[PDB]
């Protein structure tokens, strides 16, 4: 038995091999052979070792800087919906009509959404008429009891601006045709640095108010207990999941869930065809007007139209484009608002408590149009959004299992209602609340890291964790030693360029050092 | 209230909330790569392949341009490779090689082929395009019974065999819409790579399989675990630690992060490295473990999708592959001008003859080996300085930890660390890589 | 405890019972309900009942114990769970479905909960906080007719989907004999007339 040998393998062999060998035998014989000589060993790593000049830092001596933010304009919106800037219709839910073309059929008969009629002139935008037109166009197609769109004109231009041209053949190609058409590469554009965000501030906080409705979100069942831990476990979930539903994020989450389910299954079942589909969501309770005590009513709620232009899984990695009418009860910014153009609806009406009675106030209203792209990865990764949430749940777990060991008993109840945590700066003076408001903090944390989850992002967040393991280390008087500190800070202001959250964040880093040297020793002012 | 949520790491440890902090579970590109790959073995030796005529740039055991050392520097030396690979054997034991090569070749004697149908994907020879390892399998296997009939062996080495007979084989057949190929362009395709195919995929997990069955019995190895067998390792290596040095000494910790494990890993130190091993075993083995290396010392890059020309409105488009670039250089940027014509050598029709490197995310384990064996160094200028060190290395990842009375000799042995581990390619980062007292590091995302 | 007390309430009430004259079935078969609504046991429990909502609360006890009454069709269940809040002058509000204790916690017409329960085929054990109590008594169709048990002035008819769906609001304008779908609880569509 043996591994009969050919020529062009054993040839390869002995081709490739170290320089001073030049034959599989000689390095074979040299190799078996070799014996240990530690003398010229140590004085070749020794001779190494004086070529080298590997400095070491202390971080005391030579302390961390303040990240250098880029400078220009601010960061405009980028989510394909419009967080807190949304006005919703709503309807009392069917189980018989629980699909996205029942749902905008019947908040169409009302005569509600038919009454919207956008005005000509544009607030802030560039391409008005196609969405105007584009508008009449939906109207007149959910009339027709149909989604369909015959007429493919409006949708192919605002899905072309970005790319559309002819291709010529390389065969048909010569020296005199380049010379003529001045042929030259295809100059590859970067994205524009962009400076401080203003608004993530008031979105975040604005998340973390408890909204009138409650459910957004669906969830599973428990199954059966046998014992007491999971019936614990049982405990801390139905809490968590009763004190979260409530929040602001929760409604966006859904809307994501129901919207792109939506748009994947058209995509999927009439590719090449343009649709329509509605940005809805589907409520569960809702606070009394009486009292804050939550009580039932199955609600749907309409936020918008969007429009999903020719998908066929083949251009860019299956990317296809889509298109949104949102509403808005808020007058728009040029500096946030720089991706929508806005119309003027008319009018519409609020609705609030008067004592016994519900009564309705004239507002007027406002319509968010925007193109944009996306893609099948895209929705895979939004559609799940719930994943968030027991992300936070680990958080949670770790502080009632550390501290239910520490004492050997169940702590839960009392940390999460007695247990302070830092939340921000109020008035030049940390504000302090319990877990139970934390909890909105970090989950608003982790959904604003899908939404914008991103190459940017994975590299700030990567490499902000040596900067935070370094200063906890400070914490506990440990002399920290870096290497080149210089090179990371600046891989880090590389990192940040035209995504609002990392530029926030890294703010946030900054004066999160500044307020800690006065308890620290490794960071400049 | 401006919302700040980095507040909370200071009444409370980072360790907790640090998960709070990270998600939950083009041609550019690799003409960079390559061109990076030349660069960092830092030698001028070019010598011609005679099989194909094309220049192969050797970079082992030649040492030049000594200047700016810190960037990575993959060029090898076998003395020092060989002499802690004797080393760790005079520490584990002398038949130690030897029984876990015997182990692993027995436990391969019973394997059959099928099991190659078991990966995460490779690149068909055939179709020129990227599957499952089933389909490319059955391709091959279907194109060599329309050639010169079935394969009957139903077994990994009559397998392997018979891709070496295809190595000679001229003329080579498959279906198509049918056609063949001649033998310069079936070794071609054989050797290709994508941004791998299957004749050294069974070679390839052969040595994966060895360098396995060699970490088993390394302590300082969780690339084949993790988790409450990763906190047992740790916790076994600080006791023991803690229960080696005095009350005088004082030691450290170092979370270390290898930069460029894929581009300076080199498959002949590999395969010196695999001769000193099974130096004294079967002919069998010692010939089968020398086949993936070489396989590995050529290997053809698939460079990607080709650029697109472009009049000044944009209006006209074309598109061109990667083999014509070479026919309108004078159109494209400098940036990309200089990053191609030092490399037009090396290219053949498509792809580039890369002689080295190892992007694959193969021969992990046999990297880990290297660097147990970088770990367990020792001689006598550290005895009579009293001062060493230990500790546990992943593929591109590990932990260190050194030991001193003083805080300065300590510098001295982190440099000569350095210097040893630079010296047979294994480089280390200085913005990803720290160090403090023992009670904090991180490994694999578990910070201790 | 709060519930300890609603529980231990709630067994008075069931007790009343005991198979007699001057107590709940001799009172039915009278169909004297103002009665009902001056029990010692009633009186007890009055000071769990939230303060705000109480007249409503009371309000809305009383016009469905009246209305079960008064046709002779009636669920013992339904009734002992609303007993409790007709101690008290009824006052004009808003009511939505969700008759809330003192503790915060809530008691809703017609779906079972934890705090009371009712399983058909299961009259004699009342689930109260998941603990059985077996009743006095035994019914086998006395209980059956609930269709009055759940709105105020409102009976069961066949299920219609053709109907529209509507909220407890719009009840108010429901025009006389026109049928109205609406939830009876989570995913629970049950069409209604007015009556």
């Amino acid at each position: 038995i043996e591994m009969k040998k050919g020529k062009t393998f054993l040839e390869l062999r002995d081709e490739s091999v170290p320089l001073p060998f030049q034959t599989y035998e000689q390095m074979k014989d040299y190799c078996e052979k070799f014996k240990g000589n530690p003398r010229e060993l140590a004085s070749k790593v020794s001779q190494m070792q004086s070529n080298i000049k590997l400095p070491i830092k202390h971080y005391e001596q030579n302390k961390f800087r303040q990240i250098r933010l880029p400078k220009g304009p601010m960061a405009p919106y980028t989510h394909k919906f419009l967080m807190e800037e949304a006005w919703m219709f709503t309807k009392i839910s069917d189980p018989e009509r629980s699909r996205a073309g029942e749902i905008l059929i019947d908040f169409f008969k009302k005569g509600n959404l038919s009454a919207i009629r956008p005005k000509d002139k544009p607030l802030q935008g560039k391409y008005p008429i196609h969405y105007k037109n584009l508008w009449n166009q939906i109207k007149a197609a959910i009339a027709d009891r149909t989604m369909v769109i015959n007429e493919n004109d409006h949708s192919e231009f605002l899905g072309g601006i970005g790319r559309a041209s002819k291709k010529i053949p390389e065969i048909s190609l010569t020296q005199d045709v380049i010379t003529t058409e001045g042929l030259k590469q295809s100059e590859n554009k970067l994205p524009e640095p962009r400076s401080f965000p203003r608004w993530f501030n008031a979105e975040w906080m604005w998340a973390i108010k408890d909204s009138d409705l409650t459910g957004w979100v669906p969830m599973a069942e428990y199954p059966p207990a046998d014992n007491e831990l999971e019936d614990y476990a049982e405990h801390l979930n139905k809490t968590m999941e009763g004190v979260l539903q409530g929040t602001n994020c929760a409604r966006e989450m859904g809307k994501c869930i129901l919207t792109v389910g939506a748009l994947m299954t058209e995509c999927r079942l009439f590719p090449g065809k343009i649709k329509v589909v509605p940005i809805y969501a589907r409520s569960k309770e809702r606070k009394s007007m009486q009292e804050g005590l939550p009580v039932p009513s199955e609600m749907d709620c309409l936020f918008g139209i969007c429009v999903k232009s020719k998908s066929h899984l083949n251009k860019d990695d299956g990317m296809y484009t889509i298109i949104t009418f949102e509403f808005s009860i808020r007058e728009p910014n040029l500096e946030k608002h720089q991706k929508y153009t806005v119309f003027e609806a008319g009018h519409t009406t609020v609705r609030m408590k008067k004592g016994e009675s519900v009564i309705g106030r004239e507002v007027p209203l406002y319509l968010y149009c925007r193109t944009t792209a996306l893609s099948k990865i895209k929705n895979d990764w939004l559609s799940k959004a719930r994943r968030c949430f027991i992300t936070t749940m680990d958080t949670v777990e770790t502080i009632c299992l550390r501290e239910s060991a520490k004492a050997e008993e169940n702590l839960v109840e009392k940390t999460l209602n007695e247990k302070q945590m830092w939340i921000g700066k109020k008035n030049g003076e940390l504000i302090a609340q319990p877990l139970r408001e934390a909890l909105r903090v970090q989950l608003v944390q982790q959904f604003y890291f899908c939404i914008y989850n991103d190459s940017q992002l994975e590299g700030f967040c990567n490499e902000q964790k040596k900067i935070l393991m370094a200063l906890e280390g400070d914490k506990k008087n440990k002399s920290s030693f870096g290497f080149n500190p210089e090179g990371l800070l600046e891989k880090i202001e590389e990192c940040l360029i035209n995504n609002p959250m990392c530029l926030f964040m890294a703010q946030r880093l900054n004066e999160l050092v500044i307020e800690a040297s006065k308890r620290g020793a490794k960071f400049f002012k | 209230m401006e919302i700040n949520p980095y507040l909370m790491f200071l009444n409370n440890d980072v360790t907790s909330l640090i998960s709070t902090t990270y998600p939950y579970t083009s041609t550019k590109y690799t003409l960079e790569t390559i061109k990076r790959t030349y660069d960092y073995s830092r030698t001028s030796v070019e010598k011609t392949s005679k099989v194909f005529n094309i220049p192969r740039r050797k970079f082992c055991n030649c040492l030049e341009d000594k200047d700016e050392l810190v960037k990575p520097t993959g060029n090898v030396d076998i003395s020092s490779l060989l002499g802690l690979a004797e080393m760790m054997e005079k520490r584990m034991g002398e038949g130690f090689f030897k029984h876990c090569v015997m182990e692993a070749e027995t436990e391969i004697l019973k394997m059959h082929f099928s099991r190659l149908t078991e990966g995460r994907q490779t690149y068909d020879w055939t179709s020129e395009r990227n599957m499952p390892a089933a389909t490319a399998l059955q391709l091959t296997v279907d194109a060599i019974k329309e050639t010169e009939g079935p394969f009957k062996g139903t077994t990994m080495l009559e397998y392997c065999n018979k891709m070496i007979e295809m190595l000679d084989w001229k003329e080579i057949k498959f279906k198509k819409v049918i056609d063949s190929i001649k033998h310069d362009e079936f070794l071609i395709r054989a050797l290709t790579i994508n941004t791998p195919g299957m004749i050294v995929r069974p070679f390839s997990k052969i040595v994966e399989t060895v360098a396995q069955k060699i970490c088993e019995k390394l302590k300082e190895s969780g690339l084949p675990v993790g988790g409450n067998e990763k906190k047992a390792k740790l916790k076994t290596t600080v006791t023991s630690l803690n229960a080696r040095m005095n009350s005088d000494q004082f030691a450290v910790n170092i979370t270390g992060d290898n930069s460029k494990w894929n581009e300076c890993q080199q498959p002949e130190a590999y395969l010196a490295l695999l001769a000193y091993i099974t130096k004294d075993s079967s002919d069998l083995m010692k010939d089968l473990c020398s086949v993936a290396p070489v396989l590995f010392c050529n290997k053809f890059v698939k460079l990607g999708q080709g650029i697109r020309l472009s009049n000044k409105r944009k209006t006209k488009e074309v598109i061109i592959k990667a083999e014509k670039m070479g026919k309108y250089k004078n159109l494209m940027r400098e940036e990309y001008k200089n990053l191609f014509e030092p490399l037009e050598k090396y290219i053949q029709k498509d792809v580039c003859f890369l002689p080295g490197g190892m992007l694959m995310g193969m021969f992990n384990m046999l990297s880990t080996v290297l660097g147990v064996s970088t770990l367990c160094y020792m001689d006598e200028e550290l005895k009579a300085k009293g001062c060493f060190w230990t500790g546990l290395q992943s593929s591109d990842d590990f932990v260190l930890f050194a030991v001193a009375s003083n805080w300065s000799n300590i510098h001295w042995t982190i440099r000569r660390f350095n210097a040893v581990c630079k010296l047979i390619g294994i480089n280390m980062s200085l913005e990803k890589s720290y160090g403090s007292l023992p009670e904090l590091f991180e490994f694999t995302s578990m910070f201790f | 405890d709060e519930k300890t007390a609603i529980t231990k309430g709630y067994e008075a009430l069931i007790k009343r019972l005991g198979t007699g004259d001057n107590d709940i079935p001799s009172l039915i078969a009278k169909k004297d309900y103002l009665s009902l609504y001056n029990l010692p046991e009633v009186k007890l429990m009055a000071p769990l009942i939230r303060p705000n909502r109480k007249g409503v609360y009371s309000r809305v006890a009383r016009k469905l114990v009246s209305t079960q009454v008064t046709t002779g069709h009636y669920s013992l269940h339904e009734l002992i769970k609303v007993l409790p809040f007709t101690y008290f002058a009824p006052k004009q509000g808003m009511f939505e479905g969700r008759l809330f204790f003192s503790n915060d916690s809530f008691v809703e017409p017609g779906v079972n909960n934890n705090v009371f329960s009712w399983s058909k085929a299961d009259s004699s054990k009342i689930y109260c906080h998941g603990i059985a109590i077996r009743v006095p008594l035994v019914v086998g169709d006395e209980h059956m007719d609930t269709s009055l048990a759940l709105l105020e002035g409102f009976s069961v008819c066949e299920n219609d989907p053709r109907a529209p769906m509507v909220t407890r609001q719009d009840l108010i304008d429901v025009g006389f004999g026109q049928k109205v779908r609406l939830f009876v609880g989570q995913g629970s569509v049950r069409t209604f007339k007015r009556t």
